[PDB]
């Protein structure tokens, strides 16, 4: 029970820390939207009335 | 025997010669000059 008993607490926020420091600063790059088309058609069996 | 003509012709007349001095807008490069490159700016995570 002495300053060694937190250090994986202190890696964690360590890591935390440094995962928000690397996207605080990192540039904001958009990219272009594409490969928008209507593609999702439905199949199945007709009805062909009968008659 | 039909003719075609037109109306309200605009032109501009002048009547003594100086009239012919108009004024442009140009910068004075001699205390104005014109800038070479960027700021260079760095910046540091708070």
């Amino acid at each position: 029970m002495a300053s060694t008993t937190r250090l994986v607490n202190d890696r964690k926020q360590l890591e935390q820390q440094v995962k928000d420091d690397a996207r605080i600063l990192a540039d904001a790059r958009g990219l272009n939207i594409t490969t928008v088309a209507n593609d999702s058609a439905t199949g199945g069996q007709a009805i062909r009335n009968v008659g | 025997y039909v003719a075609v003509r037109i109306s309200r012709f605009q032109l501009e007349v002048l009547r003594d010669l100086h009239d012919l001095v108009r004024s442009r807008t140009y910068l004075d490069v001699s205390k104005s000059p014109l800038a070479t490159t960027p700021i260079r700016v760095v910046e540091y995570v708070r």
